[PDB]
Formats: structure tokens, C-alpha cells, sequence
């Protein structure tokens, strides 16, 4: 496995893969149900149905294998041949492949300059084409023919002549007859006028039989190579009126003689030449016939091979007809397709062989084409082959395309045995590396260690006892089981595995029930509730799997969230309303026992018992030597003469029992925590401790801080009731007041004195006047001390808007469509909404659902394609070659005499690596190669830096992928990125996970449609496929004079640029809103108009460095404005990845197309080698594109073919003859060898193991 | 060039003149002449060169009324085709085989028949649908007799279902076909067709029908390492007994190779008699059939 060489197969290799020839349609015989002789399932081409077994009764054991027996032809082997071995079939009359014709014109190619309709109507039997003309022969005897054309033009007179002389003889003979008669008065008038109506028509046909002449030879004149005649007649007269100059014909045949007579390096040739003098879209039509006649002129390969001749067979066991049970079959539809195509063809071989019409042979050879084509591609013309009417049948490429395709559903993700599955409860007694396995899962996983352990001691005396004994399920097995599931991780595995804590390695522990027990804290990681949820269990086999499994993925040394790096594993839901209530201030109670000291922390508890002292109560506290106390209670000490030094001895402290217990719950070492937790200081101290302390200290501070949580909740005693729930008495006064003056509005809006839609809004603004005062009257009205404040307060779960429904009024509910409603509800949930407010609530319900639920599925497809273009940027460095860095502003918003840092320091800046060292005092303050945390950020912050030059991935020279110290710390691990870590996929996933969560959309369209530009996922999708904004403001070119032009038809704007450069004048809607002054100076970045800015402009204008701070900062703004976070790295990669080709432009010397994508290392390398060779550089300006683009228009065609386009890909990699170097990682999936990313890379996996001499000389 | 081929295939017949009855007895009359004109032509016997020119043009003049008559009674054999559309077989492709039937009547008729073409082709045109739809319709190619027994048997019990209006039991068929009723069972499980196995499991988009069904032929790993360890039990188990009488009961019962060698078979490369090597096989037998060798294979059966 070095490169997967794909290419067109030409019809001596499609004889070489075939081990026989298919003759028949026959399958099997309808009485013996054994395959039949030289049809499909044929043994003699195929192989033995069963294992070694010939079909006609002959040699029949294993013995003597490898041998051919004479009567029946089945060579003797293992029956697994018939999954290798293929057929194929040959036709009498040759067709064309599907797949190169009828699609685009990048496959097709215009391979033959013929308009798709040419080769529609030409290879489906509905009109000639010449072939070839000897036009030399032609017009070497010109003079011969004009002379016979014109004799025989002279002869066609002169014979006219004489029929009208007959004529005139006859009408005189007749007038002159009928009027000597005198039968009646006037019979001489009426025959003449017969004799007239004669002439008339035989000069009639004289002028068609002229016309007809003067056509075919025209036509003779016109003559040229692939010339279409539609008309079959006027095809007849060309061949009778001339032959052995002119060869035509139809049908597939006629491409093959063309394709094999074509001359593609004239084409190529004359090509540059149009090329090189060529305008408008003739010039485009000639770049891609360029492009592709060279593309195959390069390669070896004949183009012939675009019509087939001879049709290879799926192997049977791929197609499989298989028995099933009670006398039916299971057919697969290849197997119909296949008989279609065999019959039609010995149909046409038995007309071939008769002599037949033309009609019915030709109708014949297109019904051969139609069913190939069916083959290859049902459905991509007209109506497909629905077969038994009730669906469409399968085809071959079919089954290599879609969600269900082999691709995306048999290579990427495949099933796995040694796994389970099952519903998760919690189980809190469990350590953070734990997991429970039901009795009956743990046994079935194991079976084959439990029988390994059973054998080796001697409770079961053979394997096959063992086998028995684990089905029956005696005691001693579970005794077994118990002792060899220990020190042996499993892989827990939720469904959505959002993000690559998805997957957790576990110790396993048996558990009595039906359900797997998990621990809690690790739930919220997962996103894993327990109203009903199923996970499922998969087994590292390996020693090198169970080895990743205890070191890499295990649940505790993942403490880290890899969006932010920010602690993910301390949920919130019980625990910290525990701690809450546990580190409090006073009046949560009757703060009784309070305004005393307590010898130590012993005696206080056993006050606490007594009930004298309550747990929320100030007091004075000791503690004994070693108590780091209080970080800002190191300056203050006790009072003496003598030097003391209370960082690490006795000290007296005023906090409460309560805070005295959460901090014996953290470590010794771990100075004094005097504040209350909550939710966001847990989350720090959480960071603190995940950051100086090891890992062992972390999770068995954060189980000690679990038991407690849980236990001082349990004692918490939040509760909630009908009285819990008190309703602002205020409430019912101030709406009423509201409702007041809201009927005088409508009694003045009964008189007509105000509009109806004035009245709508000012009402909508007195309502949300009301809601917002209700909201703080309530806000104001409830205690600290009742549950739902100390739950929401908390962190712990619960908003303040949900407290306000629940107690104020709900409010104004959107209507229908985005609509308001002009009467908001009046009651909370307390009092119970009425009917209609009911209803219009459920308005809105509905539509929230409706819209989760296709958010879930965009951020799904979102995350698919982010981790798809993401792919193959792997850490292959340890250390850059440049020192080029990026500026980033370290502090903004600096008030009047102060400086203040950035709101949003964390996302940007840290955890990146300093290019350089900074000196603001003429001293070094932060060293060069550093990742900053907050004390550095705080130093020089203090000493008035306003930028800094942080190194990242987008500056990064490096020559193989990006060095570890351009991306920086890893965040879910907080140190160095190690070599070989999956940068791609986190960025991926990290970008991907909050898309579910976002869920933001404009709350009302206003009665503008065009205006508000796309709110939320939609813009992110926007963004990252490098798709024009719906709302585009066009952006300056450079400096000048800016004025308007507001013509009627629409409004206009022109800037004239200053130093005399050319004036340009751009477009605008009539309702512009535009903000430049008229006739006034602009500069060159601002935006002439309000919208949403266009990236390409941007990068074409400014420059690659502002489209990549633009897209960073809108796509962060966009996440921010619901309140999630991602670090700057993860977009800066993916922006990197899209910003990485080149569109070529002015590729004289270079000697390639112009206005193309090109990658940016290849540009740079041509580059080095025309510069080199003395001819001058061809030009190139960066391109930005989707995401989308940029994975299909990579050199793995492997890897784009297991993206979402599979047809056209592997369409132009085959055209193209490309082989798949297997660099990379999601080919490196398909093949099943080792990932280059992490385990898998050569450095790590090349060291040899030995002990040392010392070792070996103890023992 | 459109889709539906058969729509572009009757535009393709376009517009023929139909024959009246002189104009098609002239036309097998030229035939006629044509076919004399080949023959005298086909013989070796030598014919002045423009008198073979002249049998040669009215052999082609016969050649064009033949396809004049063919593209006259592609109407004809379109109508026929239709007649058994639906039944497994692409109307298009009905109407080719019934073309080909088409040629053969026109190969197998003459004026002689005092008829006109369309009685005399309709019969050949229902032979060919027929025959070709009973050898290409199915899945299971089924032998054309047998074929005519099953649409025979279903007719038949279609008719009965309208009179009695009723499900006819077993035996009133086997009696109105009669033939036995195991033949009725043969022929009813014999007319049968296929499931697509790519087709809607059920839900959605769950896979399909091809996604449910298990294989034989997949080697039950557990069935393989118990066999290996019967393999090495029994081979450790003779490696017990004598070299010589291991070796005597391995060759008879083919445990180094596929066959095993019959007593007499045995008594040539070792050199025994074929009763003596008899016989030590028969103390072999009872040598291992002692408990004390036993124990180990008993479990594995
Ligand atoms: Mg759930
Ligand atoms: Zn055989
Ligand atoms: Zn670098």
C-alpha cells in the first residue's frame, strides 16, 4: 500500500481481469437451486459454490485441491474465490461510459468539440456523423464532377423543355378539339383551365426535383468530419448521389472511430493558439478543452478507453442470490441489470447474424446502450429502470455514492464486535475512572477471557466445558469474571460524540441491575442526562489499544474541555448548590452562634452538632501548622516583636465552619478560600488546581468535593411548593395602571385618531415597559434565602428570565411567522395562563422544537464539513524556522489615566507563544517561547504594553505541515502541543460542538426583507463556505471624492478616485441608507454603505491579513453573542486551510493555464524553478474559498471520494490518472493501516525495548 | 434523442404507407421473384454477368418490399407487445422480441394463403412474446413446459375462485388439473419470485432488506478455536500412544491428510498385512476407548 493508481481500463484489461466469458442469462435451475453453466453464478468462470466442490459429482474432498476436472470445468478451491474472481461480457456492438458523457464538461471535457446535444442525439441512434472524408480526393477531381453536374443540369432543361412544349401541344390540341365539338357553350374555357392547372403542377414538381438537386450537391460542398445529418433521408441521397469519399455512421461506433482517429496534440496545439489570441467566453470553452486534451496527452493511457467494449461482472458472492428460508430468494438488483444487458445483447447478436433491417438493428444497439448505462448509472437519463415498479433499481454506482453508499456507511464507520450497550444511571459512590457493567454485559464482552481463565484454573476441564459452563452461568464464572475485568479499561460512547471527550476509557466493575452506572461528574461531559439515554461499551482488544486506552483516553486525564480549556469535568446540577449552601454568608438562617471563636475546626463541628452554632455563622477560627492561609491574607499577620512568619504556621481567621469544610476538602497545600464558591470560582479553583497540581490530586480533590456537594444539598434542604412561589404583590396595582392607559389608547384609536399600526407599536413598547418593571419588582421582591434563588444564584441550574415567568408575566409571545402580538400574556405559570394565552404560547413552543431540531441537524453537517476540509494538518516539527510573528492588542478600552485589558484576552492570546522578547524599561519582561498565563498577563499589563507579537499557525514556516510552538499549548492537556497531535480534528469538533447549542435567531424581520443580514448558524455556514453575504456592502477601492447619483430608476454611487486615478462607479438599491457624505473623501478600507462586507474584496484589497482578523473576529462575535467560547487557534487553522491555493493569472512563462486554483506550495515551487531557468515569474494573486471547494480540489482523490461528492471526483481522478499518495488520515482510515497522526507516526513506533545490564545482574 | 425510448422508437416508425391488399400480393410477388433471382444466382452453374446483375437488383427490389412489410407491421407487433405489457418484461423489449417473431412470419408467408398478413403474423408474433417471456421474464429461468403448467394452474384457479368464491382447496385443484397434489405443491412453490434485497427495511432509512439476514459461510470464530483445540488434544492424545500405533490409527483415519487409507491401504508403505495392520488398528481402538484417554475428548464429542 504505497498509492492507489486509478485510470481508464481499457477493454485488453477488462479481458485480463476476466477469468471467463458470461454467454447466458441463466442463474440457477429452478429444481437443483445449483448455479448454471457459462450465465451469471457460473462455476466454470466464477468458482466452486462449496468449499472444494467441482459441480458435476466428480473430485469432491479437500485432498486434491488445485486441479481442474474435465467434465464440468469448476476448479477446485476454497468457495471465498467467488468473492474475488470476475467476469465479463462481450458485446457485439461497442457502447459509450455514462459517467464520462452526460455530466459536466470537466469529464466530458469536450473531448470532441460537439455540443452535449450533438452527443445526446448522436450515441443514442437519432443521427449520423461523418466520420472521415477524403477531401483531398475531392477536390483534386472538382473539374470532373462540375462538368457531369453540369451536364446533367443541362439534360434536366432541356428535357423541361420539352415537357412544356408537350404541355402546349396538349392545352392547344384540346381547346382547339373541344371548341370545334361545341358539346356545350363553353367546354374550350374549362379544358384549358385544366390544361393550366397541368402546367402549374408539373412546374411544381420540376421546381421541388430543382430544389432537391440544388440541396445534395450543396451539401456535397459542405462537406467536413464530424458534420451531424440529422435527417436520415438527406443521410440516404448523400450516400446514393456519392460514395468512397464520404464514411459515416452512428451510434457509439461512430465515437470510436473518431476517438481512435483523433488527434489531440493538433487540437492542443491550435488550442494555445486561440488561447494566446482568444476574448470572451470563447477564451473559458478553450481552457477547459486544454486542460482536459492535456490531461491526456500527458498520460499514457488512450483516450478509447471512454467507450467500452467489453463489460466487466461483479463478482456473485458481491451480487448474492442467497437462499432463504420457506422456498423464496433474495435477488440483488445487479443481478437484473446484468440479465438486461446479457439479453439485449445475444438479441442483437441473433439480429446480427440474420439478415436484418437497419431500423431494428439500430433501435436494438441504443436498447444495448440504454441498458449498460442503466447499469452503470439508473436514473441518469429520463425515468430510471424501476424494475418492479415500486422503486428504482440499484446500479453500480449507486452503491458507491450517498449517505448509504459503500464510502460514508461500510469504510468510514463500520460495526465492531466486542461491544454493548444500554441505559445509563448515575452512580455517585464510583471514583472518577470508573464505570459499571451490568452482570450479564460485563460476562457476554469477556467470554473469551472468562474461558481463558476458567481453563487455566481448572474449573472447567476443556474450552468447550468452559464454553458451556459461561452459557449455563454458574457462580464460579462470575467469580471469574470479577476477577479479569479489573486493570482492563472499556471505552464508554455516547451516540452524538460531539466532541473527542465523547469517547472515555473506563475500569469496568461488575454491578447488580440492568444498567450501566456512571459517574456523575463526567456526565455533563458527555452531554449525557439521565432522563433516558443509552451508551454504548466498546473493548480495546490490544495490548497497544488497552495501553491507549489507560493512558491516553482515561476519564481523569481529561479534565479539560479542548474548545477553551476550561474545566468541563465539575458539573453543577446538585453538587454545587451544595457547596452554595455550604460557603454562604449570614442570613441564610438565624445566624445563632455567632460573635464567638472556636479552639479548632474539631470543636466547631461538634458545636455545630450541639445545634448552638449554625453552619452559616461568622466566627473565629485556628488551624494547625501548615494551613496555607487566605492568598490576601499574607500581608496582615498576628502582632509581635519578633519576626513571624504566618504563610505556614498557626493563624486565627474570622470565616465560617462552612468554608472551614470546603477547604479541608481541597488539598493541604491549596491556600485558603475565604469567598463563596458558586458556579464561576469553583470553575476557577477547578483551573487552579487542574493547573499546579498532578493529576491524581485533581481527581481526588474533586471527589472529595463531590461527596460533599452531594451530602450538604441532601442537608440543604431546596425545596419547592405553592407557598415557595410568592407573586410580587406589587404586580396586580402596576398592571393594572398599564391596562388603563392602554384601553385610552384604544378608546383614542377608536375615533381613528391614531393608526392602527401606530397603536401596535406603541402598545408592544408599553408592554415591554411593564414587563421589564414587573421583572425587577420581582427581582427586588424575593428572598435570598427561599430555593429557587439559592439555585439560580448559584449556578447551579435555572435563569433569571425562567424565575420571571414562572413569577412575573410571560410577557410578549412571538407570534406566527415572527410576528408580536398586540396583547402579551398577564399571568405566570403560578396562576395558570388562560386559553388563548395558552394557545398563542404553543405558537411559539412549536416553533422552537421545529427549529432546534433543524439547528441540530445543520451543526451536525457543519461539523462533517469542517472535520472533512480540516483533515492533514498534523504537528510534524517541534520547532518553527522563522520568527515572523502576528500583532494582536493585549489591552483596549484604556480609560482616562489607567489601562485596562482586553474583555476577551483569554480567546485571543493566551495560550500562545511569543515570537520575540519585549522590552518596555529597557528589561527583558516576558522571555521569547513562552505561553502566557494571567500573571505574565497582568505584568505587562501593568507596565503599559498595548500590543504584543504572539507567533501562531498562519505566519508558521515550516516545511512539513505547522511546528508545535506556532500553535501553541494544547488546552485540553495545558502544556506544550506534543509532535503528532490531531490539531484538524479538535479545531473541528471544538468548532462544531456549541453549534446545537446556539440557537439565536432575529426575533422579529421588522417588515424588511434584505435588510437584517443571516443571524446565527446560517451566518457561521456563510462564512466558513466563503459565500457572498446576503447583505453586501461594497467596500472602497482607495481615496477620492465620493458622491451620489439618485436616478429614478435607482439610486447610484460614484467615487472618483484621487491622483488623477480612473473613476469607478458602483451600484446601489434605492433604499441605499448609505452614510458617506456626498461629494466628500473617502479612504481606502471604509465600507460606502451599511451591510455585511465581502471577503473576497477584502483579501483582494487590503490584504490576506485583514480577511483573516475579519473572519476571525465575525465568526467569534457570532458565537459570542449567545455566550459560548472557542479559542482564535481553531478558526485561525481552518482559516489558513481555505486561504492556502492561488489563482494563477498572466501564466506566460510558467507554461500552465491561467485562472486556475493552485496550491500555494506548488506556486511557490514553479516559481523557484522558471526564476531558475531565467524565465520570468507568472503571476498569482491569493484566492479565498469555501471549505467545500478546498476538499474536493485536493490531490488525495481518495479522501474526496469519501466526501459528499463521489461521482465527478472519481470521474476527473480517473481522467486524470492521478495516484493517491496515502498521506493524510481519512484514506489511511479507508485502507485500515495506521493513522500519521499521534501512535501512528514513524519516530514513535521505531524504538526497540531492551532492560539494563544492572537489571539483569540483580535478577 | 428523448427519454422514454419507446416514445422516440414510435416516432421512429414514423409515417409508412399501409398496404391494400394488391399492393402487398405485388409485393410478395417481387419477393417471390427475388427469391427465385438469389437462387439461380446461388447456383455454380455460370450465368452471363448482366443476367446475375439483373437477378441481383430484383433480389434487392424483393429486399425493399421485405422491409417495406416489416416497417408496415411494426403497428402490429407494438399492438401485440402491448397486449402483454406488465409482466415482468420491458414493454420495449416485448416489442423487439415480438420484431423478431415479426421476421419470421415474414419469412413463413406467401400469397399462397388466401389471407391477409395480419391473421397469419398474429399468431407467430403471441409465439415469439410468449416463448421469450417465459425464458426471460423470471429471475429463475423456468423450462417453458413448466411454465405452461404454472400459468395454466393459476388461470385455472383464478377461474374457480370466480365461480365458487372461495379459496379452492388442494385437492378440487389437483383434481382439476388432474394431476396429484404433490405436483400442485411442486409447480406453487415453483412459481415464485424474488425479494429485492435493497429495499426499504421498514423505517426511514435503516440500511435495507440486504442488512438483516445472517451467512453460512462466515466461520464461527469460537466453532474454529474449538476445533483447534480438538485438533491439538487428539494430536497430543496419539503422540501418547506407541509411534507405530499412533501412526497406523492417523492414516485411518486421515489426520495428516484429507483421506484417510483403508486397512490394506495402510499395509504398503509401513509393510504390515492388511490383517495384521487390521489388527493393531483394532488394539488402537481399544487403547484409546480406555478411560484413561478419554476423559480430554468425551467433552468435545
Ligand atoms: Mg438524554
Ligand atoms: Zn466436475
Ligand atoms: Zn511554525
Amino acid at each position: 500500500f504505497d498509492e492507489l493508481r486509478i485510470g481508464l481500463a481499457t477493454a485488453d484489461d477488462i479481458r485480463q481481469w476476466s477469468h471467463g466469458e458470461v454467454k447466458k442469462p441463466e442463474t440457477i435451475n429452478y429444481r437443483t437451486l445449483k448455479p448454471e453453466k457459462d450465465g451469471l453464478f457460473c462455476e466454470k468462470i466464477f468458482g466452486p459454490t462449496r468449499d472444494w466442490e467441482c459441480y458435476c459429482g466428480k473430485y469432491k474432498r479437500v485432498r486434491f485441491k488445485g486441479i481442474i476436472c474435465e467434465r464440468c470445468g469448476v476448479e477446485v478451491t476454497r468457495a471465498k474465490v467467488r468473492r474475488e474472481r470476475m467476469g465479463h461480457i462481450e458485446l457485439a456492438a461497442p457502447v459509450t461510459h455514462i459517467w464520462y458523457f452526460k455530466g459536466v464538461p470537466s469529464r466530458l471535457g469536450y473531448l470532441l468539440d460537439l455540443a452535449p446535444k450533438d452527443l445526446e442525439k448522436v450515441i443514442y441512434f437519432a443521427a449520423y456523423m461523418i466520420t472521415f472524408v477524403d477531401e483531398e480526393r475531392r477536390t483534386r477531381d472538382l473539374p470532373s464532377l462540375e462538368a457531369h453536374v453540369s451536364v446533367e443540369r443541362q439534360q434536366i432543361e432541356q428535357r423541361r423543355d420539352s415537357d412544356l412544349e408537350a404541355r402546349a401541344k396538349k392545352l392547344e390540341t384540346d381547346l382547339a378539339e373541344l371548341e370545334a365539338e361545341g358539346a356545350k357553350a363553353d367546354v374550350r374555357r374549362k379544358v384549358r383551365e385544366g390544361a393550366e392547372r397541368e402546367m402549374k403542377q408539373l412546374r411544381d414538381r420540376a421546381q421541388r426535383e430543382i430544389d432537391r438537386l440544388d440541396e445534395v450537391w450543396n451539401r456535397f460542398k459542405n462537406l467536413k468530419v464530424q458534420d451531424l445529418e440529422g435527417d436520415e433521408l438527406l443521410y440516404r441521397e448523400l450516400r446514393d448521389r456519392f460514395g468512397t469519399y464520404f464514411d459515416g455512421s452512428m451510434g457509439a461506433a461512430a465515437l470510436q472511430k473518431r476517438l481512435e482517429s483523433f488527434d489531440l496534440d493538433e487540437e492542443a496545439e491550435r488550442l494555445r493558439e486561440i488561447i494566446r489570441t482568444g476574448k470572451g467566453q470563447k477564451k473559458t470553452r478553450a481552457l477547459k478543452r486544454l486542460k482536459v486534451v492535456s490531461a491526456f496527452l500527458q498520460t499514457s493511457n488512450s483516450p478509447k478507453g471512454m467507450v467500452l467494449d467489453c463489460v466487466p461482472v461483479i463478482p456473485p458472492d458481491l451480487r448474492p442470490m442467497v437462499q432463504l428460508d420457506g422456498g423464496r430468494f433474495a435477488t440483488s438488483d445487479l443481478n437484473d441489470l446484468y440479465r438486461r444487458v446479457i439479453n439485449r445483447n445475444n438479441r442483437l447478436k441473433r439480429l446480427l447474424d440474420l439478415g436484418a433491417p437497419e431500423i431494428i438493428v439500430n433501435n436494438e444497439k441504443r436498447m444495448l446502450q440504454e441498458a449498460v448505462d442503466a447499469l452503470f448509472d439508473n436514473g441518469r437519463r429520463g425515468r430510471p429502470v424501476t424494475g418492479p415498479g415500486n422503486r428504482p433499481l440499484k446500479s453500480l454506482s449507486d452503491m458507491l455514492k450517498g449517505k448509504q453508499g459503500r464510502f460514508r456507511q461500510n469504510l468510514l464507520g463500520k460495526r465492531v464486535d466486542y461491544s454493548a450497550r444500554s441505559v445509563i444511571v448515575v452512580g455517585p459512590q464510583l471514583k472518577l475512572h470508573q464505570c459499571g457493567l451490568p452482570k450479564a454485559m460485563a460476562l457476554e464482552l469477556f467470554k473469551p477471557f472468562v474461558m481463558k481463565r476458567l481453563v487455566d484454573l481448572n474449573h472447567a476441564q476443556n474450552i468447550k466445558s468452559a464454553k458451556r459452563m459461561v452459557e449455563r452461568g454458574r457462580t464460579v464464572v462470575y467469580d471469574v469474571l470479577e476477577e479479569v475485568i479489573a486493570e482492563h479499561p472499556v471505552l464508554l460512547n455516547r451516540a452524538p460524540t460531539l466532541h473527542r471527550l465523547g469517547i472515555q476509557a473506563f475500569e469496568p466493575q461488575l454491578v447488580e441491575g440492568k444498567a450501566i452506572q456512571i459517574h456523575p461528574l463526567v456526565c455533563t461531559a458527555f452531554n449525557a442526562d439521565f432522563d433516558g439515554d443509552q451508551m454504548a461499551v466498546h473493548l480495546p482488544l490490544s495490548a497497544e489499544a488497552q495501553a491507549e486506552a489507560r493512558i491516553l483516553m482515561l476519564s481523569s486525564n481529561n479534565i479539560l474541555k479542548p474548545a477553551d480549556g476550561r474545566p468541563v469535568t465539575m458539573p453543577t446540577q446538585d453538587m454545587v448548590l451544595g457547596l452554595f449552601f455550604l460557603t454562604t454568608d449570614s442570613e441564610g438562617r438565624s445566624p445563632k452562634g455567632e460573635g464567638r471563636a472556636f479552639g479548632s475546626s474539631a470543636e466547631a463541628i461538634m458545636a455545630f452538632d450541639a445545634g448552638d452554632l449554625t453552619l452559616q455563622a461568622k466566627i473565629d477560627i485556628r488551624f494547625p501548622v501548615g494551613t496555607i492561609p487566605p492568598r490576601g491574607f499574607e500581608p496582615p499577620a498576628r502582632e509581635e516583636g519578633e519576626p513571624e512568619w504566618q504563610q505556614g504556621d498557626t493563624f486565627t481567621l474570622k470565616t465560617t465552619l462552612g468554608r472551614a469544610l470546603f477547604n479541608e476538602l481541597l488539598p493541604e497545600d491549596y491556600p485558603f478560600v475565604d469567598y463563596e464558591v458558586g458556579k464561576k470560582q469553583l470553575s476557577e479553583i477547578v483551573n487552579d488546581l487542574a493547573e499546579r497540581y498532578p493529576k491524581v490530586i485533581v481527581a481526588a480533590t474533586l471527589d472529595n468535593l463531590k461527596a460533599a456537594g452531594f451530602f450538604w444539598a441532601t442537608r440543604s434542604g431546596v425545596t419547592v411548593a405553592i407557598s415557595d412561589i410568592v407573586v410580587p404583590d406589587a404586580k396586580k396595582e402596576i398592571v393594572k395602571g398599564y391596562e388603563g392607559q392602554d384601553e385610552k389608547v384604544q378608546k383614542q384609536y377608536e375615533r381613528g385618531l391614531i393608526t392602527k399600526e401606530e397603536r401596535t407599536q406603541e402598545l408592544i413598547a408599553i408592554w415591554t415597559k411593564a414587563t421589564n418593571e414587573v421583572a425587577e419588582a420581582m427581582n427586588d421582591n424575593f428572598p435570598k434565602t427561599n430555593p429557587v434563588s439559592m439555585m439560580v444564584n448559584s449556578g447551579a441550574r435555572g435563569n433569571m428570565m425562567q424565575m420571571r415567568q414562572i413569577a412575573g408575566m410571560r410577557g410578549l409571545v412571538s407570534n406566527a411567522k415572527n410576528e408580536t402580538i398586540p396583547r402579551p400574556i398577564k399571568a405566570s405559570f403560578r396562576e395558570g395562563l388562560s386559553v388563548l394565552e395558552y394557545f398563542i404560547s404553543t405558537h411559539g413552543a412549536r416553533k422552537g422544537l421545529a427549529d432546534t431540531a433543524l439547528r441540530t441537524a445543520d451543526s451536525g453537517y457543519l461539523t462533517r464539513r469542517l472535520v472533512d476540509v480540516s483533515q492533514d494538518v498534523i504537528i510534524r516539527e517541534e520547532d518553527c524556522g522563522t520568527e515572523r510573528g502576528l500583532k494582536l492588542p493585549i489591552a483596549t478600552r484604556d480609560a482616562d489615566g489607567t489601562l485596562r485589558k482586553a474583555e476577551d484576552v483569554e480567546t485571543s492570546v493566551y495560550a500562545r507563544m511569543l515570537a520575540e522578547d519585549v522590552v518596555i524599561d529597557g528589561k527583558v519582561i516576558a522571555p521569547a517561547n513562552v505561553d502566557l498565563g494571567d500573571v505574565l498577563i497582568d505584568a505587562l499589563v501593568a507596565h503599559g504594553v498595548e500590543e504584543v507579537k504572539t507567533r501562531s499557525i498562519l505566519t508558521c514556516e515550516s516545511q512539513v505541515g505547522t511546528c508545535a510552538m506556532c500553535y501553541g499549548r494544547s488546552l485540553a492537556t495545558g502544556k506544550l502541543v506534543d509532535i503528532g497531535e490531531a490539531v484538524g480534528i479538535i479545531a473541528a469538533q471544538s468548532i462544531g460542538e456549541p453549534g446545537t447549542q446556539l440557537t439565536m435567531r432575529t426575533f422579529h424581520t421588522g417588515g424588511v426583507a434584505g435588510d437584517d443580514i443571516t443571524q446565527g448558524l446560517p451566518r457561521v455556514v456563510e462564512l466558513f463556505e466563503a459565500r457572498t453575504p446576503k447583505g453586501v456592502a461594497p467596500i472602497s477601492e482607495a481615496s477620492g471624492r465620493v458622491r451620489i447619483e439618485e436616478t429614478e430608476k435607482t439610486k447610484k454611487i460614484v467615487v472618483t478616485p484621487d491622483d488623477g486615478s480612473d473613476e469607478t462607479a458602483f451600484p446601489i438599491s434605492k433604499r441605499a441608507r448609505l452614510l458617506v457624505g456626498e461629494g466628500d473623501h473617502v479612504e481606502v478600507g471604509q465600507k460606502l454603505t451599511v451591510g455585511a462586507t465581502n471577503p473576497h474584496d477584502v483579501l483582494r484589497i487590503l490584504g490576506q491579513r485583514a480577511v483573516q482578523v475579519h473572519l476571525v473576529g465575525e465568526v467569534q462575535k457570532v458565537y459570542n453573542s449567545q455566550g459560548v467560547s472557542i479559542h482564535d487557534k481553531h478558526i485561525e487553522i481552518i482559516i489558513r486551510q481555505m486561504l492556502r491555493r492561488v489563482t494563477i493569472i498572466e501564466s506566460g512563462d510558467a507554461e500552465l493555464l491561467p485562472g486556475e486554483l493552485v496550491e500555494r506550495t506548488k506556486f511557490e515551487t514553479e516559481n523557484r524553478r522558471v526564476v531558475q531557468e531565467g524565465g520570468h515569474p507568472a503571476s498569482g494573486r491569493p484566492q479565498l474559498m469555501g471549505i467545500t471547494k478546498a476538499s474536493l480540489a485536493t490531490e488525495s482523490w481518495l479522501s474526496a471520494a469519501s466526501f459528499q461528492e463521489t461521482t465527478r471526483v472519481l470521474t476527473d481522478a480517473a481522467i486524470n490518472a492521478k495516484s493517491d499518495s496515502l498521506i493524510g488520515l481519512k484514506e489511511n482510515v479507508i485502507i485500515g493501516k495506521l493513522i500519521p497522526a499521534g501512535t501512528g507516526l514513524s519516530r514513535y513506533r521505531n524504538i526497540r525495548v531492551e532492560p539494563t545490564e544492572e537489571a539483569k545482574a540483580a535478577m | 434523442a428523448t427519454a422514454d425510448p419507446v416514445k422516440d422508437y414510435l416516432k421512429q416508425i414514423g409515417k409508412v404507407p399501409l398496404l391494400n391488399a394488391e399492393q402487398e400480393v405485388e409485393l410478395a410477388k417481387r419477393i417471390e421473384a427475388g427469391l427465385f433471382a438469389e437462387d439461380k444466382l446461388a447456383n455454380s452453374d455460370k450465368l452471363a454477368p448482366k443476367l446475375k446483375r439483373e437477378l441481383e437488383i430484383i433480389a434487392e427490389d424483393g429486399r425493399r418490399a421485405k422491409n417495406h412489410l416489416l416497417e408496415a407491421n411494426l403497428r402490429l407487433v407494438v399492438s401485440l407487445a402491448k397486449r402483454y405489457t406488465g409482466r415482468g418484461m420491458l414493454f420495449l423489449d416485448l416489442i423487439q422480441e415480438g420484431n423478431l417473431g415479426l421476421i419470421r412470419a415474414v419469412e413463413k408467408f406467401d400469397y399462397t394463403k388466401g389471407y391477409k398478413f395480419s391473421t397469419y403474423a398474429t399468431w407467430w408474433i403471441r409465439q415469439a412474446i410468449t416463448r421469450a417471456m417465459a425464458d426471460q421474464a423470471r429471475t429463475i429461468r423456468i423450462p417453458v413446459h413448466m411454465v405452461e403448467v404454472i400459468n395454466k394452474l393459476a388461470r385455472v384457479q383464478r377461474q374457480m375462485l370466480q365461480d365458487l368464491g372461495r379459496e379452492p382447496t388442494p385437492e378440487e385443484l389437483a383434481k382439476e388439473l388432474d394431476m396429484t397434489p404433490e405436483k400442485v405443491i411442486e409447480v406453487q412453490k415453483y412459481g415464485r419470485e424474488p425479494i429485492s434485497l435493497h429495499t426499504p427495511l421498514g423505517e426511514d432509512g435503516d440500511s435495507e432488506f440486504g442488512d438483516l439476514i445472517e451467512d453460512s459461510e462466515a466461520v464461527v470464530p469460537a466453532d474454529a478455536v474449538s476445533f483447534t483445540l480438538l485438533q491439538e488434544q487428539l494430536h497430543s492424545v496419539l503422540d501418547t500412544l506407541s509411534e507405530r500405533e499412533a501412526g497406523v490409527v492417523s492414516m485411518r483415519f486421515g489426520l495428516t491428510d484429507g483421506q484417510p487409507k483403508t486397512l490394506d491401504e495402510i499395509g504398503k508403505v509401513y509393510g504390515v498385512t492388511r490383517e495384521r495392520i487390521r489388527q493393531i488398528e483394532s488394539k488402537t481402538m481399544s487403547k484409546l476407548r480406555h478411560p484413561s484417554r478419554s476423559q480430554v475428548l468425551r467433552d468435545y464429542l
